[PDB]
RNA sequence: GUGCUCGCUUCGGCAGCACAUAUACUAAAAUUGGAACGAUACAGAGAAGAUUAGCAUGGCCCCUGCGCAAGGAUGACACGCAAAUUCGUGAAGCGUU
């Protein structure tokens, strides 16, 4: 190993912005898989 | 950003330091009183005197010297004058010194934990006493009536902290099984009954590479990674002798001859096989016509001959303590052989060749490679899969690093079973000679299985 | 995170501002003029 | 932030000429709503220059 | 699916990252990265992706669109509504935003919400076709009180005679003829003298022809002609044809 | 780099004497979290007790709300893995080099818009400090922290400086203990802290009230009442916590029994009350009756 | 206006109302609306700046 | 009540830390609202012009 | 510890006064982790047929240089090219018959 941006992809959402929330019920919302 | 003066803070700090109690400093808008905080009753009984303000103390002033003549050539301790009640050399206890040398080894200290509450059984007898509560004689000579393939797990030994590198069957009984783990532990499990770990041996500075049980079964010669091996007993568990040529041994085999059972042959990576007597302790003979890493050497023809393998593809049959490799084999196509096991008939050396398959040779006849006995289907390149033979010469057991326990019908050259043995490299797949279904597996997985 | 590198051109130079004097054209006379 | 010295004088003149073009019309007198083909008006501009030079 | 697949993912991800690293302008790479993600079904990834792309260019209708399309196809319906309102907050004068917001709200059933978002929308006095779809929405329901409230607001933000006309159109069809009369009165007295002209009046005469009141049809006809700017010439021939009509029928 | 007013650490790390002495160096060293230069304030912990120093960026601190020297939370004081889970907290802090640097940069930008009073983000919307955290919280200042290391000389014998061995000349811990090698970065990231797993085992084995089998056992026996209690006081213990159906205050055995009107209300009152429902000082035992 | 000013201080002016789009009318060159700060405030802000 | 003292900086001490670290630029601001006039789509004729 | 008490008061001490006032990345360590442009080997050089000069643009690439100068194969990498767009697919929505 020496891979300085290689694992930014399989590991984490590389540079993350959380979708801003507005006026609605977002917590209990969630999604099914593949 | 309060503003205070300092000389009084320094007097307060001197007090709070050397008398242990302090004038409480809280400047609360709730008007508290001047109170001694810290060692309250100390300040109370001492009348509050600060470390700076003069007050009477009959405390014994520590015993000091006084040589104040600067005319002395070797004299003036002067302002630096030692306190006379002080020691000369601050040496910490011999106990912690010996323990510190041992720990500097630990990062090898011969260290043994018997997990059995009573080390000897209900007769005062060490578990080196072969059972009579066995349902079949674990001291018999004959092959099993019919050994077959396994279909269910029996017992799993947990108690090794990493990948295991060997499991040694106690000779002729299979009542004890030493399990060597990368965590440097050689832990003997009672192979029957409770299946629980019996003994825990340690003493290496690195991985536990191999152990070989003595033809008396009371001894075992254990080679490791840090250039030294231990000739250890079982019940005391410690090494009676130390083997060391300062070389990297890979495997070791104990000669079964009762008048030569002190003769241990330990392969070294430097072209070498050492023939050394435990009793004397030095190398008695050399076998230095290998090319490099000698992976393993085994007994043949009443154990007076030694078979050897190399990663240099040099395979050898040369007599015990006769240092001339008088039977040499290195084909163009034959690849590295990690492991070689003699069929319990003594007719064949079945060596797992690292070409992902196992090759059988006639060990009694002219170094003949039987291509009608070529076991297919493993992946052994890079792994030393320990493959074995059941007692009836009908069944062979084989490991793969892919989690595959293969149970083959060694006659039909084909496997009848292929199942999950381990998760990590399935190293030792040993068929029990006195049990019909028993396939005991060690591996890099740290769990030690019996299947039946 | 202020570096210690430096430059020949950033040496101090021209450290006084010439202010526009009385006779040249000070903002005062500009306040007046027709 | 390197200066413009003597070897980047022509290169720099063209950086800035073709920047100015791209500001100038192909994004401030469009109404070619789609995607204003600025990459192709710049190709005209370079062929207009070659044709001026060759008469 | 342990590592052959996973490393195929690693590759395609690193590619898309390098393409958007090079440009990070024109968006096709942003989209294709994100839709590849959605097809692999990691909507948290795809979500952050659309937020970053929206950062670099928050004036992209297609970006907003396909962002919310992901949210709707995956029915994080709350998330989707947040998306839509943020959109219509930052790019109000885009219409398809408002549209898709409503349509999704409708098949959601929260028609109270749809009404209020249309109130929002009309605060901008958007557009004729916008009003008209508002009204078709309201008359997917009974709500004729609503419909005439909206024709009220629409014709009175937009001084059009034919807007007047469509108001009375709906009055005639949904059978409120007295209201049609009031609206013809209101219309002609607002438009009135100067720039009021033929066609509102021909519609009035025709509705009263439906009423078969011939003498007042005559009086409204000639009285409007005479009171307001009269005629021009081709329209006067049209007045002659309509005159034969009104006299005969 | 950052600029500070003073450190952030617990009382244990903070000290005992009323007048504390700490020296400041601006841009002294690198926060192993923010990775960049920080200020370093160095505090004299105790008499012959190891001088400590500030060991994380103040923003790297306000991030998770822990001790910039003691490393444990500032409200409770348990491993950050623990405290987070005791709030059921789930932080998305990025890990890789470029990802972490970008995260730290925008983090400092977002924290610049703060007023310096309390940690940022979910650190407030998780402020329901559960009695689990309250109970795992240490009580007194475990001031063994400011004792020095194992004077490797004094472990082999060598520490010939007299009593001035720079380190506690005791028996060195067998590093076979999981409580030995916890990489500071991992302890900060909440990454496999064996001491935290020990706190998990402890707060899992620590006594809590047990659930019964059948739903129709809505009678709850509270053992150890005493004769300073009232039926209305047992009520006011378990009354607005739901509805109670009845209560038997057994004075011939010093206990109680609340028959409830809501099962989950009974659960709330009793499970929260296990051995700690201390009204007028008597250790009652909340269970479901026979 | 909250969704607009989302995560922003009460300093930000965020025009999103139509009543900002609508053309105001002014006809007085002598209104308060059309008058700059007087030079006292100006010299104060000069000194602070 | 606490005494802060400023620890000496050694004069002959080189810089201590690798300053030149590159990362992308942080996310901008809360986007403004586009307060535009009603925009007109062009005829296909115009478009071909 | 240094002096002086008209201190006991002998030239022993005891005492009082004064004076003198807070060091220090505590460690000789023990750790723990990455590079050496070095070998090893693979590799293996812009545009148009060949042979070649360059100067730039972009950026989570740097190196040598005091350098905002200059050089490092034009220093390297930039490579699908999307793109709409030409005909049709469909869905949504408004209006006429
Ligand atoms: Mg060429
Ligand atoms: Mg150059
Ligand atoms: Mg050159
Ligand atoms: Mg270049």
């Amino acid at each position: 190993r020496k891979r300085k941006r290689g694992v930014d992809y399989n590991a984490e959402i590389p540079f993350e912005k959380k979708p801003a929330l507005g006026f609605y019920d977002t917590s209990e919302e969630n999604y099914q898989a593949l | 950003p309060a503003h205070i003066n300092d000389f009084m803070f320094e007097q307060q700090r001197r007090t709070f330091a050397t008398y242990g109690y302090a004038l409480d400093p809280s400047l609360d808008n709730h008007q508290v009183s001047a109170k001694y905080i810290g060692s309250v009753e100390e300040a109370e009984k001492n009348q509050g005197l600060t470390v700076f303000e003069t007050g009477q103390k009959k405390t014994e002033k520590r015993k000091k010297f006084k040589e104040n003549d600067a005319s002395n050539i070797d004299g003036f301790l002067g302002p630096w004058a030692k306190y006379v009640d002080e020691k000369d050399v601050a040496k910490p206890s011999e106990e912690e010194q010996k323990e510190l040398d041992e720990i500097t080894a630990k990062r090898g200290e011969e260290k043994t934990i018997l997990h059995v509450k009573e080390m000897y059984d209900y007769q005062g007898r060490s578990y080196l006493h072969i059972p009579q509560d066995v349902g079949v004689n674990l001291r018999s000579t004959m092959p099993p009536e019919k050994c077959y393939l396994p279909k269910k797990q029996i017992h799993v030994w947990s108690g090794h902290t990493k990948g295991v590198s060997a499991v040694r069957l106690f000779p002729l009984s299979g009542h004890l099984l030493l399990s060597c783990s990368m965590d440097c532990k050689i832990k003997l499990w009672e192979v029957y009954g409770e299946r629980r770990c019996l003994r825990t041996f340690i003493g290496h500075s690195k991985a536990v590479r191999d152990i070989c049980f003595n033809t008396a079964g009371t001894q075992f010669l254990s080679a490791a990674y840090d250039r030294y091996l231990k000739l250890w007993d079982t019940e005391t568990g410690q090494c009676i002798s130390r083997f060391t040529n300062r070389k990297v041994p890979y495997c070791v085999k104990f000669n079964p001859d009762e008048d030569k059972q002190n003769l241990f042959v330990a392969g070294m990576s430097d072209k070498k096989i050492v023939q050394w007597d435990i009793r004397s302790g030095e190398i008695v003979q050399e076998y230095d016509r290998h090319l490099g890493a000698v992976n393993t050497i085994v007994f043949v023809d009443e154990n007076r001959r030694f078979v050897s393998t190399s990663d240099d593809k040099s395979l050898r049959v040369w007599e015990w303590d006769i240092p001339v490799d008088f039977k040499y084999i290195a084909e163009p196509s034959m690849h590295s052989m990690p492991a070689v096991t003699l069929s319990p008939n003594g007719k064949w050396l079945a060596c797992q060749s690292m070409d992902n398959q196992i090759l059988i040779f006639g060990a009694q006849n002219r170094f003949r490679l039987n291509k009608k006995k070529i076991f297919k289907g493993h992946m052994v390149a890079g792994y030393a899969c320990q493959v074995d033979f059941s007692p009836d010469m009908s069944y062979v057991i084989s490991g793969d690093g892919n989690g595959k326990l293969n149970i083959w019908d060694w006659k039909t050259t084909k496997l009848y079973s292929r199942f999950k043995a381990h998760d990590k490299v399935c190293i030792g797949a040993v068929w029990h000679p006195h049990e019909t279904s028993k396939v005991i597996t060690c591996g890099w997985d740290g769990l030690i299985k019996l299947w039946d | 995170q202020l570096s210690k590198q430096y430059s020949s051109r950033d040496l101090p130079s021209h450290t006084k501002i010439k202010y526009r004097q009385t006779t040249q054209d000070a903002p005062e006379e500009v306040r007046n003029r027709d | 932030a390197k200066t413009v010295t003597k070897q980047r004088v022509e290169s720099h003149f063209d950086l800035e000429l073709r920047a100015a073009v791209m500001h100038d019309i192909l994004d401030m007198m469009p109404e070619g709503i789609k995607q204003n083909k600025a990459r192709t008006i710049l190709q005209h501009l370079s062929e207009a220059w070659r044709c001026w030079k060759a008469n | 699916d342990e590592e052959e697949l996973n490393d195929y993912k690693l590759r395609k991800r690193k590619t898309f990252e390098d393409n958007i690293r090079k440009n990070r302008t024109v968006i096709s790479n942003w989209i294709k990265y994100a839709q590849w993600e959605e097809s692999l079904k990691e909507i948290q990834r795809a979500r952050s992706i659309y937020e970053r792309a929206l950062d670099v260019d928050y004036r992209n209708i297609t970006l907003w669109l396909k962002y919310a399309e992901m949210e709707m196809k995956n029915r994080q319906v709350n998330h989707a509504r947040n998306i839509w309102d943020r959109a219509i907050t930052t790019l109000p004068r885009v219409n398809q935003f408002w549209y898709k917001y409503t349509y999704m709200e409708e098949m959601l059933g929260n028609v109270a919400g749809a009404r209020q978002v249309f109130e929002r929308w009309m605060e901008w006095q958007p557009e004729e076709q916008a009003w008209h779809s508002y009204i078709n929405f309201e008359l997917r329901y009974k709500e004729v009180d609503r419909a005439r409230t909206i024709y009220e607001r629409f014709v009175l933000v937009h001084p059009d005679v034919k807007n007047w006309i469509k108001y009375a159109r709906f009055e005639e069809k949904h059978a409120y003829f007295a209201h049609a009369r009031k609206v013809y009165e209101r219309a002609v007295e607002f438009f009135g003298d100067e720039h009021m002209d033929e066609h509102l009046y021909v519609a009035f005469a025709k509705f009263e022809e439906n009423q078969k009141e011939f003498e007042r049809v005559r009086v409204i006809y000639k009285y409007a002609l005479d009171r307001i700017s009269k005629q021009e010439l081709f329209k006067n021939y049209t007045i002659f044809e309509k005159k034969f009509g009104d006299r005969r029928g | 780099w950052e600029d500070a007013d003073f450190p952030i650490l617990c009382q244990t790390c903070l000290g005992e004497n009323p007048y504390i002495r700490m020296t400041k160096e601006k841009y002294g060293k690198e926060c192993k979290i923010c990775a960049r230069p920080f200020t370093v304030f160095r505090w004299c912990p105790g008499v012959r007790m190891r001088f400590k120093k500030t060991e994380v960026c103040q923003t790297c601190s306000k991030l998770k709300n822990v001790c910039q020297t003691c490393l444990l939370d500032l409200e409770y004081g348990l491993p950050i893995q623990v405290r987070d889970a005791g709030l059921s907290f789930k932080d998305d802090m990025p890990k890789s080099d470029v990802n972490k640097e970008y995260y730290t940069q925008n983090m400092e930008r977002e924290i610049s818009n703060s007023d310096g009073t309390r940690p940022v983000g979910m650190l407030g919307k998780a402020t329901s400090t559960s009695d689990m955290l309250l109970k795992l919280a240490r009580t007194t200042p475990y001031y063994k922290r400011n004792r020095p290391h194992i004077c490797s000389f004094w472990v082999k014998g060598e520490c010939k400086r007299g009593e001035e061995c720079p380190y506690r000349h005791e028996k060195p811990t067998d590093p076979d203990d999981p409580l030995a090698d916890q990489n500071i970065k991992d302890r900060y990231y909440g990454i496999n802290d064996p001491v935290a797993d020990k706190l998990l085992k402890r707060a899992s084995t620590m006594p809590r009230l047990d659930p019964p089998e059948d739903k129709t056992i809505t009678t709850l026996y509270v053992g150890g009442l005493g004769d300073t209690i009232t039926e209305t006081d047992l009520r006011n213990h378990f009354y607005q916590f739901g509805e109670i159906r009845t209560i038997t205050v057994v004075q011939r055995q010093q206990c109680a029994f609340i028959q409830f009107a809501t099962r989950q209300a009974a659960e709330v009152a009793a499970e929260k009350s296990f051995n700690k429902l201390i009204v007028n000082g008597r250790r009652l035992n909340v269970k479901w009756g026979r | 206006d909250a969704i607009a000013r989302q995560g922003q201080s009460k300093d930000k002016v965020i025009y999103s109302k139509y009543t900002d789009l609508v053309p105001k009318e002014v006809m007085n060159a002598d209104d308060p609306d059309l008058q700059r700060p007087d030079e006292e405030a100006i010299k104060e802000i000069t000194e602070k700046t | 009540v606490i005494r802060m003292v400023e620890m000496q900086k050694d004069p002959m001490e080189p810089p201590r830390f690798k300053i030149n670290k590159k990362i992308p630029r942080g996310p901008p601001s809360p986007p403004a609202p586009v307060m535009h006039s009603p925009s007109r789509k062009m005829t296909v004729k115009e478009q071909q012009e």
